[PDB]
């Protein structure tokens, strides 16, 4: 038997999820943008914990984002080798904690804001509800084992501790995108929107296309 | 001054609803005509208000532009040249190692929004006694 926890979403990102997931917005691959960003983010977060401490580098010394599509199980999966999360980092950061930012964004679209700016406030990761239905999340922190976050939408997330193959280190997301949109599985579409915004990424980014 | 505002209110105030470092930083670039010390003052204006109908959730994130804003006129003013030039270095050193530029930044945020919520008081009680 598994371990697996059901826990619920904040007030706020449960609304704000809700809104994301039926209000029909135009400018959709911002998605990738804030995946991508978030991603650099945690090889840059690792890079500083390895400076003063070098045995973090076991774990993997590489440290670039890999962009693996999938048209034959229509899933879009993201890996980075950041120091990733912990169980209680899942937990916590997504989900548990409440973000001033999740609040406030709501507010800034009644003021008059664009969805390109959903990362903005700190909410730039649910953003893929936008072209997916369940995200599901994998990551291999080194003071921790390696877990495995789930949620469909709805309001809850599950978490439990990962079975699959270990990952050394880093962030794998695969996002189980929309069936009426798949374009995003184009490797014309993925590279156009990183030579769009993901081209300040200061880590190398590889595609690996079928 | 009175016309800038008159002209970019909506730009401005599109401006106040950000808080990340690179993409604010791409939205003054965009937007270079936007660094202007009517555009610090329009978000405490804003902020002051926003304070006022509780929206407290929001004013703490128009903060985290108005510092910015200050932040780089005062930086781009000590160095002596147009912030307009000196508006990407800010940027530059909030990566940079060094978290005491950064801690720098939010202490003066913390006081800021501190202190609105002072001012706020101070205009409803005015009214209210």
């Amino acid at each position: 038997e598994e371990e697996v926890e059901t826990f619920a979403f904040q007030a706020e990102i449960a609304q704000l999820m809700s809104l994301i997931i039926n209000t029909f917005y135009s400018n959709k691959e911002i998605f990738l943008r804030e995946l991508i960003s978030n991603s650099s983010d945690a090889l840059d977060k690792i890079r500083y914990e390895t400076l003063t401490d070098p045995s973090k580098l076991d774990s993997g010394k590489e440290l670039h984002i890999n962009l693996i599509p999938n048209k034959q199980d229509r899933t879009l999966t993201i890996v980075d080798t950041g120091i990733g999360m912990t169980k209680a980092d899942l937990i916590n950061n997504l989900g548990t904690i409440a973000k001033s930012g999740t609040k406030a964004f709501m507010e800034a679209l009644q003021a008059g804001a664009d969805i390109s700016m959903i990362g903005q406030f700190g909410v730039g990761f649910y953003s893929a509800y936008l072209v997916a239905e369940k995200v599901t999340v994998i990551t291999k922190h080194n003071d921790d084992e390696q877990y495995a976050w789930e949620s469909s939408a709805g309001g809850s997330f599950t978490v439990r501790t990962d079975t699959g193959e270990p990952m050394g280190r880093g962030t794998k997301v695969i996002l189980h995108l929309k069936e009426d949109q798949t374009e995003y599985l184009e490797e014309r579409r993925i590279k156009e929107i990183v030579k769009k915004h993901s081209q300040f990424i200061g880590y190398p980014i590889t595609l690996f296309v079928e | 001054h009175k016309t800038f505002v008159e002209k970019y209110e909506k730009q401005i105030k599109h401006f106040g609803m950000l808080r990340r470092w690179d993409d604010s930083q791409k939205y003054l670039s965009d937007n270079v005509h936007l660094v202007c010390e009517e555009t610090a003052n329009y978000l405490v204006i804003w902020c002051i208000d926003l304070e006022v109908e509780e929206k407290c959730a929001l004013m703490e994130q128009v903060a985290h532009q108005t510092i910015v804003m200050q932040f780089i006129l005062e930086l781009a003013k000590s160095l002596k040249v147009d912030p307009r030039a000196c508006f990407r270095q800010f940027f530059t050193k909030i990566k940079t190692a060094d978290r005491q530029y950064m801690e720098g930044f939010n202490d003066e945020l913390e006081a800021f929004k501190e202190r609105v919520r002072g001012r706020a008081k101070l205009r409803i009680e005015k009214a209210m006694k």
